[PDB]
RNA sequence: CCGAACG
RNA sequence: GACGAGCUGAACGCGAAUAUCUCUUUCGCCUUUUACUAAAGAGAUCCGCGAGUUUUGCUCACGCAGUCGCAUCUUUUUGUGGGGCU
């Protein structure tokens, strides 16, 4: 453990799994703590509305909704169900216990 | 048992040696004893009141409804 | 279930169909079996009674004690039960 | 476990007779008797009430409609009588 | 992150490829 | 980013 | 109605680890070629890996043996008998 340091959930990497990075490279847009990838390949203002910015986790979390010309991609941010496990610490408590 | 679907209903119960007693059901057992209200002997034309019939004393039962 | 032989589960899967019932007394009973017992007590509906003298009578429902009953006549449609096929040599 | 069906199921390959509940006569060889007293016979002839005999290569008879058995005169009864008290 | 700004490849252009946010933005 | 040969 | 560890053979197949190469292109190093960069593809190779009987090598082990060719009160194998009419 002290080398593992602690366990991973399939959870945490919602935009950090491979699929995040496939969607990243296919759109030439990269996670903030995420690596670089050079291109794979190479809009009226009055009629288009901005109330919130199309962010990169946005186009990265729905690649075909938010991106014109997305391709060569596998799937996107699909989430594993939430995990209601918390580390029981001390071996004296019952095996089965209510978390506060 | 399906006698449960019959609760409080007028019945025609046939018994051994060709006998008919017709009375609104009142209850039954696992041994299919049957208690009836206002039972009528269809042979002699007599309303015989509340009765209990034995299990193997039940050939068949019909529902007039 | 465990302990129970095939033909009574045949009788059960015959549920919801129109079948015939011969009892040891010789009269015939054609109707839609609602459900039946481990002890072959069964409930049919839309009942045709064929008495010993050819008498044809209309009965709405029937509950038949099994140890009163001689045999059952069941559609060969239902003779395709998984027991029938599974046991079969082919 | 009764004594007597305990005795009867060891009648395998016994060439014996049987009387039925309604009066039918059967002479044939016991291929098996089971805990329900139902017997399957081989090398059989069955003769119904007032009827001509008809022979059967094999026959099945229900334990309940059996009136009785006629056993061989050549029977070592006290051979098959031991072990009936033995539970297996 | 790369919210639609600048170089896709920081290879043949002559910088180390870091995109700092303006502390002067309003 | 980042170094070796040859001419 | 019934019994393996280790090696080489099997002939079929790519949990989680991945490096190299070739080709067709683009891009960048940039005098040239090697040697490289990073993109797109198309192809190989390496280092390994799983199951079937083939036994080679046990250093283990066996055969009256675990198994053979549901057991008396109303619903089941302890049946309601007997007679006789067309
Ligand atoms: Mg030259
Ligand atoms: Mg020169």
């Amino acid at each position: 453990g002290q080398l593992l340091t602690d366990f991973p959930d399939r959870n945490y990497f919602y935009l950090f799994e491979p699929q995040a990075f496939v969607t990243a490279k296919s759109l030439n847009m990269c996670i903030p703590g995420g690596p670089k990838f050079e291109p794979l390949f190479r809009n009226d203002i009055n009629k288009l509305i901005i109330r919130s910015p199309i962010r990169t986790e946005y186009k990265v979390a729905f690649p075909y909704l938010y991106n014109n010309r997305p391709r060569k991609v596998r799937l996107s941010v699909y989430h594993h169900p939430m995990s209601l496990y918390i580390k029981t610490e001390d071996p004296d408590l019952p095996a089965y216990y209510y978390d506060p | 048992p399906e006698l449960k679907r019959f609760m409080d209903k007028k019945l025609s119960i046939t018994l051994n040696a060709n006998r008919h007693v017709s009375g609104t059901l009142r209850g039954f057992d696992q041994f299919m004893n049957l208690v009836l209200d206002a039972t009528v002997d269809e042979k002699l034309k007599v309303d015989i009141g509340m009765v209990v019939i034995r299990g193997n004393s039940i050939q068949t039962i019909e529902a007039l409804e | 279930a465990k302990g129970i032989g095939i033909p009574v589960k045949l009788l059960h899967e015959a549920e919801g169909h129109v079948v015939t019932v011969e009892l040891k007394s010789g009269e015939m009973y054609r109707g839609e079996l609602c459900d039946a017992e481990d002890n072959m007590n069964c409930q049919l509906k839309d009942v045709t009674a064929t008495g010993r003298d050819g008498r044809v009578t209309q009965l709405a429902h029937l509950f038949i004690r099994g140890s009163r009953v001689r045999f059952f006549i069941i559609p060969d449609m239902l003779k395709n039960a998984p027991m029938f096929k599974r046991i079969d040599p082919k | 476990m009764v004594k007597l069906v305990r005795f009867l199921m060891k009648l395998a390959n016994e060439t014996v007779q049987i009387e039925l509940k309604n009066g039918t006569v059967i002479q044939g060889t016991i291929a098996g008797v089971d805990i329900a007293m139902n017997t399957h016979l081989k090398a059989v002839k069955l003769t119904a009430r007032g009827k001509n005999p008809v022979s059967m290569d094999h026959l099945s008879v229900r334990g309940n409609n059996i009136r009785y058995y006629i056993l061989p005169d050549s029977l070592n009864l006290d051979t098959l009588l031991v072990d009936i008290d033995k539970p297996k | 992150m790369y919210n639609g700004i600048g170089l896709v490849t920081p290879r043949g252009s002559g910088t180390s490829g870091y995109v700092q946010g303006n502390k002067f933005n309003m």
